[PDB]
RNA sequence: UCUGUUUACCAGGUCAGGUCCGGAAGGAAGCAGCCAAGGCAGA
């Protein structure tokens, strides 16, 4: 949580007026003792922080010549750079065949990605996927992978602890070329980059298989040791990229940082959640201004997947309202619609401007919320929610009955479908940049908050 | 401050006067864009100035 | 000269409290203080979205005249009235008991 | 650790995501077995995809039984029912596994509340022990692990794994100083015989 | 599309700080 | 000119639908100034400040409006607009 | 004696969603949708 230490750094920055070399000296060293507290690559704090020190002291901006909007964007676009110069759109490239490998210390989150990978891809490319399992020691392994691969529908290659993982892979290959895949994902167990038997095991396997791709998995959580494993898993694998997970934990993931100095490869996705939808491509703009609070690349990002998801179920709800006007059923519906998903991180991060005004401590529980509105639109006869208005006091002691809530809660919810409702025709009646453009931010007056 | 101010010659103060007069240009730019969280700076500079200002006076005025 | 102060442990003489005993939180200029745990009133708040304030009846703490609150001798375990005297060169409280200083 | 006296006594494991939370379970199993004590295993993991299962195949290797269940059932369940199965064949110890969840989800971490809620209904005086399991290549992250999941179930102890690597796991000294947890064992591998006390 | 973005972009949101 | 009195011009950006109009498409950027300036003085304080090249300055003085608080009638006070023409040289943008 | 149709909570059954108890095992009150049904008009 470096938003925490972060936000009073920057922020303190970018109050003081023409700032003298100090507090932009304390605030580099709260940068390092906050890089400290998120236990990233500390050497690598101190490298970081010391470049970040020798840019940020004669900048000179005309727009604004605020010193913390010196630091916000040096911070950012320095980590974006260090991190990849923003390779999002880029990624993997993709050839007819591919064959990528997984690799990296035990429980970093090679098997999950693996599964999160072929789901990706799986959409994107509109190919065929094939997985295989080279781990025999750890307990179950496979069948974790053969679970994975059974949920994202991906056609999975079996393997058991009675084999050797250089003629498993051998025949996952041979296998996927008979057969005419493209994209292969092949799963290695976790392994000390200071144990050679195993070390050379995978040599032996990089070496049978010889892949495009090796991907080394970093858990954001990794600390000063991250540095030295990546050398060790270049220096005898080598690796042609690198995946960044569990991001979704307050871990500042800078350790891969550290993996990007020694090795200098790509880092191309996110892990954000433990589900198999949760790969995202990496993106430095996306990281570097998530730790810092305010995001475009993200904002862009999280309203094109709620568009990709809720195309066709907001031309459902547009072309009912088309027909019977706007509804509790064109409202429900947006309601399931977007209680699928559903998140609330991704849904304050896309808007900058309101989180300007209001805490960041600000959450409303999508999950909780959501699905309370749903169970008590759930509650009504469909003549009521087709026609709203004459939902009274005892059919709102009727609904409030029904989902096991409270009528306060169920006005409360009545009272947001009329605001909504109310918008509906505001955009229905006006053009689009006019609505757009003439929504207001009031304050009772200009001074704040009052 | 205003002790320190003080000690002073004319010259640096006539160096820090512009360099408050370019902070407080800045401040208010920032206060108009409505980027500012801090509002406490502008009266703290609005002041400052002031300050330097009225010591410029004595030390030409005897 | 001001008697009774921040953080001062009060006794309360007058009113719905009379006998109780906090610590005070702070003063306002009409010669009202607000102390601790002393003088809850149940206020309705209508619920403010752009603080997230929930709604609700919220039990808070209202000022009461200064006139109404003893400074709290912990000695005698008695209210006192306090008074003044010079002590070094500084200007310094005491109670008029014990004729101690505080 | 004492885990005399008890029917059963009964072991919370707790933890982020791939920490060593299931093979450290399965190493205080092989531990305490040595030392004549009665075990057995609650696969408290019904959420991730064979993590029951991997506990399963631990017990299997090591004559251990192992109490387990549907995935997408209730994992505090499997806890509960597995200290009764060890009421019921008189045993010592029960090591409760719990699914992975990252500290500041905050939701799951009322999950953990909920299972130790479970091993006090079933017996009044159990859980005697909430071990918070760490990875040696974490760090001052783990920190805040240890806030949040100490803030959540209440950590009576702390099993550092991962240590047969490079990581030094210095982070323990920022741990213990804040919250005095006790440091129980090391992990230094991944068979059975791979824990040590610290 | 637009009005997807229209309408679920303030709707999530209006409905968050209103 | 000097310069102090200078950095006393130029209060602050103008924003509207107008003034966004016209700094896309014709280059020129609006700011309410000093009632006092003149346009050779915000040709220089511009030139000057934000270091870029002024063409030209037009100018306009606004009547504040009139106002009712709680009965009372006020009047806001008044104020001076500049429409500034930058030469399409160069590209003035808000970070 | 059959057809359409309607009839929010306050006849009945199923009772999704949600919600109470429990750790679970599982029960449970029951909104909505459906079916009788209340009818009636037409026969
Ligand atoms: N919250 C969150 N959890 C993740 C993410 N990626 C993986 N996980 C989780 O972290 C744990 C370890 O993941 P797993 O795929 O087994 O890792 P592994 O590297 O294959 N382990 P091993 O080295 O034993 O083979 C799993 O609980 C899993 O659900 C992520 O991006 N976010
Ligand atoms: N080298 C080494 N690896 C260990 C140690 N302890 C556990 N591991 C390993 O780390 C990986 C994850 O272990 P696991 O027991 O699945 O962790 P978990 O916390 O139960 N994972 P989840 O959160 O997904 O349930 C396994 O590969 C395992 O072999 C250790 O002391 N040393
Ligand atoms: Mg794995
Ligand atoms: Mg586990
Ligand atoms: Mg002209
Ligand atoms: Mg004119
Ligand atoms: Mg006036």
């Amino acid at each position: 949580n470096l938003t925490d230490r972060l936000s009073r750094t920057l922020r303190n920055i970018s109050g003081r007026g023409r700032l003298t070399e100090d507090n932009v000296k304390d605030t580099l060293r709260e940068v390092r003792m906050a890089l400290l507290e998120a236990d990233v690559a500390l050497p690598v704090v101190r490298e970081f922080i010391n470049r970040v020190k020798e840019k940020a002291v004669g900048h000179e901006v005309n727009k604004s010549l605020t010193p913390g909007q010196e630091f916000v964007k040096i911070v950012r676009n320095e980590l974006v750079a260090a991190m990849g110069e923003e390779n999002q759109t880029l990624n993997l490239a993709a050839q007819p065949p591919a064959v990528v490998l997984m690799a990296g210390l035990q429980g970093a989150g090679k098997t999950t990605s693996v599964g999160k990978l072929g789901k990706f891809l799986r959409e994107k490319h509109k190919k065929k996927v094939l997985v295989v399992s080279a781990d025999v020691y750890r307990p179950a392994a496979i069948k974790q992978l053969e679970t994975l691969a059974e949920q994202v529908g991906v056609d999975f290659f079996p393997s058991d602890v009675g084999q050797k993982p250089v003629d498993i892979v051998n025949a996952a290959l041979k296998e996927a070329k008979l057969k005419f895949y493209d994209v292969l994902l092949v799963d290695t167990a976790g392994r000390l980059h200071v144990d050679e038997a195993m070390m050379d095991e995978i040599k032996q396997v990089h070496a049978s298989i010889n892949p495009v791709e090796t991907l080394f998995v970093v858990d954001a959580m990794t600390g000063q040791d991250a540095a030295n494993t990546a050398k060790a898993f270049n220096e005898a694998l080598p690796l042609t990229g690198v995946v960044l997970t569990k991001v979704d934990g307050d871990a500042r993931g800078g350790a891969a940082l550290s993996i990007r100095h020694i090795t200098g490869k790509p880092i191309k996705f996110l892990g954000v959640g433990e589900k198999t939808e949760a790969l995202e491509p990496f993106h430095p703009d996306r990281i570097a201004s998530r730790i810092l609070g305010m995001x475009x690349x993200x904002x862009x990002x999280x309203x094109x997947x709620x568009x990709x998801x809720x195309x066709x179920x907001x031309x459902x709800x547009x072309x009912x309202x088309x027909x019977x006007g706007f509804d509790l059923n064109d409202f429900l519906e947006q309601l399931r619609q977007m209680k699928n998903m559903g998140g609330x991180x991704x849904x304050x991060x896309x808007x900058x401007x309101x989180x300007x005004x209001x805490x960041x401590x600000x959450x409303x529980x999508d999950d909780k919320v959501l699905v309370r509105m749903e169970a008590i639109i759930n509650s009504m006869t469909m003549k009521e929610r087709a026609k709203p208005e004459i939902i009274k006091g005892s059919r709102k002691r009727r609904i409030a009955a029904g989902c096991g809530m409270q009528v306060q809660d169920v006005n409360r919810l009545l009272k947001q479908f009329d605001d909504m409702q109310r918008m509906m025709k505001k955009m229905k009646k006006g053009g689009x940049x006019x609505x757009x453009x003439x929504x207001x931010x009031x304050x009772x007056x200009x001074x704040x908050x009052x | 401050k205003a002790k320190e101010l003080r000690e002073k010659s004319v010259e640096e103060l006539n160096t820090e006067l512009l360099n408050l007069l370019r902070e407080q240009f800045n401040l208010r730019m920032q206060a108009a864009s409505g980027q500012l969280q801090q509002s406490h700076l502008l009266k703290q500079v609005r002041r400052d100035v002031a300050r330097v200002k009225t010591l410029l006076n004595e030390k030409a005025g005897a | 000269a001001a008697k009774i102060r921040r953080d001062d442990e009060v006794i309360v003489l007058t009113g719905k409290d009379k006998g109780k005993r906090g610590k005070v939180k702070n003063v306002l200029s009409s010669g009202k203080v607000i102390v601790e745990g002393i003088n809850l009133v149940k206020k309705h708040q209508k619920p403010v979205p752009a603080l997230n304030q929930p709604g609700g009846i919220v039990e808070k703490e209202a000022a009461i005249q200064v006139s109404n609150v003893a400074i709290f001798n912990a000695a005698t375990g008695k209210a006192d009235r306090v008074g003044f005297r010079f002590e070094d060169g500084k200007k310094v409280r005491f109670f008029k008991s014990n004729s101690e200083t505080i | 650790l004492n885990v005399e006296g008890k029917a059963p006594f009964v072991i919370l494991m707790v933890g982020v995501n791939g920490v060593g939370k299931t093979t450290t379970i399965g190493k205080l199993a092989r531990q305490f077995e040595q030392q004549g004590k009665s075990v057995m295993l609650a696969a408290g993991d019904t959420f991730r995809a064979a993590a029951v299962e991997q506990l399963q195949v631990w017990g299997q290797r090591n004559n251990i039984p192992v109490i387990a269940q549907h995935t997408g059932a209730d994992s505090a369940s499997v806890i509960f029912d597995a200290i009764q199965a060890a009421k019921a064949r008189n045993i010592d110890v029960l090591i409760a596994d719990t699914a992975g969840r990252l500290q500041n989800k905050s939701h799951l971490m009322e999950e953990l509340k909920k299972i130790v809620r479970v091993m006090k209904k079933l017996d009044v005086e159990a859980p005697h022990e909430v071990m918070l399991t760490i990875d040696a290549s974490t760090g001052q992250n783990a920190v805040s692990q240890a806030k949040l999941f100490h803030e959540a179930v209440g950590l009576t102890g702390i099993t550092l794994t991962k240590l047969d690597g490079t990581a030094k796991g210095g982070v323990i000294f920022s741990v213990a100083d804040q919250f005095g947890i006790p440091i129980r064992y090391i992990g230094v591998g991944e068979r059975i015989e791979d824990l040590r006390p610290f | 599309m637009k009005q997807s973005t229209l309408a679920l972009l303030l709707l999530l949101l209006l409905l968050t700080p209103v | 000119i000097r310069e102090e009195r200078l950095l006393k011009v130029l209060r602050a950006p103008h924003v509207s639908e107008k003034a966004s109009t016209a700094m896309e498409k014709s280059n020129t950027i609006v700011l309410k100034v000093a009632k006092d300036a003149t346009k050779a003085e915000i040709k220089a304080a511009v030139q000057k400040l934000f270091e870029v090249e002024v063409e030209v300055v037009n100018t306009l003085v606004v009547k504040g409006k009139v106002k009712r608080h709680g009965q009372r009638i006020g009047r806001r006070s008044d104020w001076k607009k500049a429409y500034v023409t930058l030469k399409e040289g160069q590209n003035l943008d808000f970070v």
